[PDB]
RNA sequence: CUUGAGUCUCGUAGAGGGGGGUAGAAUUCCAGGUGUAGCGGUGAAAUGCGUAGAGAUCUGGAGGAAUACCGGUGGCGAAGGCGGCCCCCUGGACGAAGACUGACGCUCAGGUGCGAAAGCGUGGGGAGCAAACAGGAUUAGAUACCCUGGUAGUCCACGCCGUAAACGAUGUCGACUUGGAGGUUGUGCCCUUGAGGCGUGGCUUCCGGAGCUAACGCGUUAAGUCGACCGCCUGGGGAGUAC
């Protein structure tokens, strides 16, 4: 959560980008779940089909910028 | 016969009793028509973690040519033993052509890479001397 | 003109020459992070075969009771 | 509760703190910042949370 | 299952040439000397398979280049069995 | 006859298998200290846990299950599948080069073995999760989702019928073959062309001309072209049910 730090006492520098272990953390997936062998990488490109919104603005820039028009 | 290596541990109060043991296991393999290929102490040790609620323990390196029977026989012995309180045991091995090499890492072990559970001026005078300039 | 100017592991024969050894602890601290993890490829500037004899001498050094294994610790 | 925490050891005329931290509740620095603005001293932070090495499977609540 | 230098004295002294590794004779003797090691292996390793199915894959093979050497002369084929010792 | 096919030498990567062992990490449980009235569970709680000393925090002890990172559309296995570290034994693959044998080859009905999970007979084991069972809540109801509680089961040894969206959905094997990029990995030679490159050989992810193409698309590893052999279909229900 809090981790041990180079941070002037962390609650007061705005640090977020890497401060959790478990925590909204990707190793949550089986945590707090069965185990399932082949779901977690299936689950990536499942998981974007409905994503739609995410998805469709990352689509957008590339192709545009792949067609010499951006 | 096979290329070996192998690394064992004694007690910390065993860290000055260990030579007796060495001469034991050399004449068990030269016994054999084995050889020694490198031998090095790496000494007392602190563990990242307690072993039987110890903070260090002391380390050795064998680098042997033997035959199998002889490395079955001991790594076994080791394993009865409880003086002899942890291993480990590689298989078609042979030493580096440079002497100490793995004293140079003993020596970054001690002071750099470990959670050093009890202090490090005890574990310290203990084993290989670290003359980096050979090694 | 011969040689020219290698790259991290790269164009050339006497690096990473044999397997990365358990017994080289030495290399192995440069490799780790703050809670004794393996750091992979794509920091490294390694191969997926230096890759896979890395992770094996952390795991054997770190079961060795001699490196950090997690954040915590006795 | 870290303010209820500090007046419950103010009697033992403990000023000095450091921190420790665990659980995936939000009662992390919050806690923290009105414990060192309550008279007290923070000093150090520290997570404390254990992680295993995979273990034993994890319960199921609500299909999750 | 075998050392290499069993299989170099199995080809030592069999092979229709110098160097021969290629003999109809030489691939049954050789196959011989596997099976009744890996079936010495799979005794103990009772669950190992994988061992079983190179074991069933040598035999198979032994049989087919025994059909073989009976299909250019059968007298050869039965001096092969006896040279090898093979069944009742 | 050596070219298909096979074999040894030799280079080589691998979570391939079977047998055994091991270190540390953690969830749990027991004892006891310290401390003192709270804790918990949900949308809300209720059921439940506490002052007969909880929760939280410290230290000693105990069990059983599993290997976080690494990790990749990556690597390996006949497929099913295969993921901590050490030893022992062990199948398979691939590849620069050496040769050798001398079409020895290929498929395959029936047959024989394997075959995720659930299952079940047998014995052992009982950390965690959790069919069943027990209680709570919700709701019009709730025999359900949801929560509290939890046995069997799993895990270990032995044995049994075997089934699966055993969905990479495309029978096995071979030749013929538009193009390109990524990853992975064997290799000869060399200014390691710069970056290692380059040819070359193996796997694989993605893209795609033409072809094929109800259609999605597929697309040289074809959902293509061509051959041998082998399996399946023939409106829907009755029904893989009955006998």
């Amino acid at each position: 959560p809090v981790i041990k730090v180079r941070e002037n006492e962390p609650f007061d520098v705005a640090l977020r980008r890497f401060k959790r272990s478990c925590e909204k953390a990707g190793v949550l997936a089986e945590v707090r779940r069965r185990e399932f062998y082949e779901k977690p990488t299936t689950e990536r490109k499942r998981a974007k089909a409905s994503a739609v919104k995410r998805h469709a603005k990352k689509l957008a820039r590339e192709n545009a910028r792949r067609t010499r028009l951006y | 016969m096979r290329h070996y290596e192998i690394v064992f541990m004694v007690h910390p109060d065993q860290s000055e009793q260990v030579p007796g043991m060495i001469e034991r296991y050399t004449a068990a393999i030269t016994g054999a028509e084995g050889k020694i290929h490198r031998l090095e102490d790496w000494g007392r040790r602190q563990l990242a973690y307690p072993i039987n609620k110890l903070h260090k323990a002391h380390y050795v390196l064998m680098n042997v040519e033997a035959p199998q029977e002889v490395i079955d026989e001991l790594e076994t012995t080791f394993r009865f033993n409880d003086a002899v309180i942890r291993s480990m045991v590689m298989r078609t091995k042979h030493a580096v052509t440079e002497a100490s090499p793995m004293v140079k890492a003993k020596d970054e072990r001690r002071e750099r890479r470990d959670d050093f559970a009890n202090e490090t001026a005890d574990d310290a005078e203990a084993g290989d001397s670290e003359e980096e300039e050979e090694e | 003109a011969r040689y020219f100017r290698r790259r991290k592991f790269c164009r050339f024969t006497a690096e990473g020459v044999q397997e990365i050894d358990y017994k080289d602890i030495a290399t192995l601290k440069n490799y780790i992070t703050e809670s004794g993890k393996i750091v992979p490829s794509r920091i490294t500037g390694t191969r997926a075969k230096y890759q896979r004899q890395l992770a094996r001498a952390i795991k054997r050094a770190r079961y060795l009771s001699l490196l950090p294994y997690t954040d915590r610790h006795q | 509760a870290a303010e209820r925490c500090a007046d419950a050891v103010k009697e033992y005329g403990i000023k000095n703190l450091e921190v420790m931290v665990k659980g995936p509740g939000p009662g992390r620095e919050s806690t923290i910042r009105a414990l060192n603005a309550a008279g007290f001293r923070i000093t150090n932070i520290t997570d404390v949370t254990p992680i295993p090495h995979n273990g034993c499977r994890p319960p199921k609540k609500r299909r999750v | 299952s075998l050392s290499t230098e069993a299989t170099a004295k199995i080809v030592s002294e069999f092979g229709r040439d110098a160097n021969d590794t290629g003999s109809t004779e030489v691939q049954v003797a050789l196959l011989t000397a596997q099976i009744n090691h890996l079936q010495g292996h799979f005794a103990e390793h009772k669950k190992d398979h994988h061992s079983r199915r190179g074991l069933l894959r040598m035999v198979s093979q032994r049989r087919k280049l025994l059909d073989y050497l009976k299909r250019k002369d059968v007298a050869r084929y039965t001096r092969l069995i006896e040279r090898l010792g093979l069944r009742r």
